[PDB]
RNA sequence: AAGGAGGUAAAAAUGGUAAAAAA
RNA sequence: CGUUAAGCGCGCCGCCUGGGGAGUACGGCCGCAAGGCUGAAACUCAAAGGAAUUGACGGGGGCCCGCACAAGCGGUGGAGCAUGUGGUUUAAUUCGAAGCAACGCGAAGAACCUUACCAGGCCUUGACAUGCUAGGGAACCCGGGUGAAAGCCUGGGGUGCCCCGCGAGGGGAGCCCUAGCACAGGUGCUGCAUGGCCGUCGUCAGCUCGUGCCGUGAGGUGUUGGGUUAAGUCCCGCAACGAGCGCAACCCCCGCCGUUAGUUGCCAGCGGUUCGGCCGGGCACUCUAACGGGACUGCCCGCGAAAGCGGGAGGAAGGAGGGGACGACGUCUGGUCAGCAUGGCCCUUACGGCCUGGGCGACACACGUGCUACAAUGCCCACUACAAAGCGAUGCCACCCGGCAACGGGGAGCUAAUCGCAAAAAGGUGGGCCCAGUUCGGAUUGGGGUCUGCAACCCGACCCCAUGAAGCCGGAAUCGCUAGUAAUCGCGGAUCAGCCAUGC
């Protein structure tokens, strides 16, 4: 399933220990880069496309 | 392969922030969240003229959005009963102050994403995909550009094998800075599948 | 002032680029037009010269010596092209020749040095 | 040797992949 | 091809007339035979061909480069443990990826969640949005039975608003209920229908444009030739002269200097001191983090026609200074419909949805990446040392205390260059072991403890004390690495209740 998944959590039950991350802007849980509330391809296609501050192509 | 955005790289001078706004560790996420919604429904209602950029600034209810239109004109509507329903509904679902103003780009040919858009319409109204597309790289060499380019990659007419139909004119150099390349893709869908427009155009140096 | 402005090493590539155009269109920089018909020397060589002359619809003048066809040339000359000498008499007397069109019949000079040594 | 070339030398344990078909 | 014509002309002979049938049938002459000479047709296809151009290709070769080999230092295979994997198996052990380009890979935190897999309970105009018909409820706050839980039958409250009201009433809206409907939904198939996005050949040096010339032309040329480089880098040649994307450069980290600037640093320079930057003071030095300059074979000498090479210096910086992002034209129908969108095919009270359980961790083996080791350049306990970077608000958590500890109770400061994570470790400085399945190595093993979390059986990390296997340095083979690189040693962050992280 997946389309319920999302509101399976979004909606926080019983235990604390129930819910995972989500990425808003794809609709998953793994690898979902918590700070941004975003996963890694959602991650990447945000701020490569020039969406999202406070980065930087990094080149350290 | 790849070729990355020429813009996730010219982030340097040559690509200032679509969004400028600073903070918080926290805050972050939720910022952005309502961020790229506001884009989002903004895409869906405020296409009908070309939406190239959408120059966003945030201080504290400082909703500033510059959006980048191509012809404000049939779009802010008669006496501004169109941009007041768009600006009500940004209220609607922003705790804050909201803004509008529509900062079309003085000249069309110009800042690819609308470049690729009209591109990736022509073959959604099915049109001739070579013969006006090469008018397409023509129209930008033809408004003073310096290097145009536009890979259109997908099920051209059915048949199987996708190809990736590709033109061009006038130099594309990639891998320089100062140089500046303004990089727009449209999402082209036919009514049988879905091909990837893509355009590159070339501005100059120095700057 | 493009001196303490752009890079060094651009500076030295353009030098080299400079000689290259100074070197090899060193006398050619003012050839400007079609110019008349050509003089050239040992014919071949100056074939491949009087090939796209000979393209061009301009007359053949030129210097010949004994292997080199003579009938590809409209005005041609016979005589030795091996030695400095050689073109020391006919080119001189050519030159001041052009100048007896013109005016000054200034000392013949240059060679002799070369001419031998 | 710089080359093109005319005569005499060396050089491969193995295999079957079909095909209607796109620009 | 060209005085040995395939050139210009003349004499004569034989011979040609689509490929295939076929030099075959029949017939005639021929031969000991084998066979020959002669020499057709019906039928059948619309092509068979000659050269010459481009490029893929090749179990042809020539040149070129590279940890390819050599040359050295440490390893995988050998044993136990970790994770991935075949196979194996179960009710389910959920799919994906496959020579290099899959195998500590999606997975950057699978107990139930996650979760797509199974047995079972159960809902289904659906956990989600979208609108209509006809009906009722105001929204909505609580509770009881039941049960593993979702689900299920009821009970207390309840009566905000528009119009017309000191009266009665209905209709209308957010608002939930039930039938019906249009529908949702499906991590079901299809990456051989696709986008996008990575791979990969490969930082390999490659792909071409312009005028001119050569070629009837396809096209060649430029780009084939030599020295040289990391380089289609540069020089020389040269029927070409150049030009663009590639390489480089403009971008960042790192090394030298400067100017702004001083709550980091400091007697460096002064006063005092609880002598501990601790109290005032100061910007010198570190630092911080900004704006430039600085290196180009520029200088000097010997060689080469130059491109370059040798030697020396000036300098923090030599001949591309070290690194990083950077990755073409193209191939490969690579990888991905289980991140996303997505053309189509498809189940629609079941392939949809919830819940509780169970598996993703199973075991007669096999395999890749790995941690530890097998020991005195070592193991062990005590004292002192120098790190850099990245963290921390309902989190960082110094402190006393209880506990040998796991951690727990009271408790400071902290939106951080000022507070804490935090002890870097190897180094060094003392004492023990005395060459041994050893104080080695802890693999596994039992009786107990701490922590998170509803919950720790499957299936959590961590503590204790008793257990203490294999392992004597690994055959065929095979990997890494050219400078602060290898080898060794410690440290943080990501996501995360926790943690299987020996991973990255």
């Amino acid at each position: 399933a997946r389309k319920a998944l999302i509101e399976k959590a979004k909606r926080t039950p019983k235990f604390k220990v129930r819910a995972y991350t989500r990425c808003v802007r794809c609709g998953r849980a793994r690898s979902v880069y918590r700070f941004f509330g975003l996963c890694r391809i959602c991650l990447r296609e945000l701020a490569h496309k020039g969406q999202l501050p406070g980065v930087r192509k990094a080149s350290w | 392969g790849n070729k990355i955005h020429p813009i996730g790289f010219r982030l340097g001078i040559t690509r200032d922030w679509e969004s400028r706004w600073y903070a918080g560790k926290k805050q972050y996420r939720h910022l952005l969240l309502e961020d790229q919604r506001i884009r989002g429904l903004l895409e869906k209602e405020l296409y009908s003229a070309g939406l190239a950029r959408v120059d966003i600034e945030r201080a504290a209810d400082n909703v500033a959005v510059t959006v980048h239109v191509a012809k404000p004109g049939v779009v802010i509507g008669r006496g501004g009963e169109r941009i007041r329903v768009l600006r009500e509904e940004l209220a609607k679902l922003t705790g804050k102050n909201v803004a509008l103003n529509v900062q079309e780009v003085q000249n069309p040919n110009l800042s690819a994403p609308l470049v690729a858009q009209r591109v990736a319409e022509q073959i959604e109204r099915r049109f001739a995909v070579r013969r006006a597309i090469k008018q397409a790289v023509q129209r930008v060499m033809e408004s003073g550009a310096k290097g145009a380019k536009v890979i259109v990659s997908g099920r051209i007419g059915g048949a199987e094998q996708a190809r990736t139909e590709w033109a061009a004119q006038g130099r594309v150099p990639l891998h320089t800075l100062r140089a500046n390349i303004d990089y727009g893709f449209a999402l082209a869908r036919t009514t049988y599948g879905v091909l990837g427009v893509k355009a590159y155009i070339f501005l100059g140096e120095v700057i | 002032p493009e001196i303490e402005e752009r890079p060094k090493k651009e500076q030295v590539r353009l030098k080299h680029e400079l000689e290259r155009l100074q070197k090899y269109l060193s006398g050619f920089r003012l050839l400007k037009r079609l110019p008349d018909a050509i003089f050239v020397v040992d014919p071949t060589k100056e074939a491949i010269a009087v090939r796209e002359a000979r393209k061009l619809f301009i007359p053949v003048i030129a210097l010949a010596d004994t292997d080199s066809d003579p009938d590809l040339v409209d005005y041609i000359i016979p005589g030795n092209d091996d030695a400095i000498r050689s073109i020391q008499l006919i080119l001189s007397r050519a030159v001041d020749l052009i100048i007896q069109a013109r005016g000054g019949v200034v000392e013949p000079s240059p060679s002799y040095a070369l001419v031998q040594e």
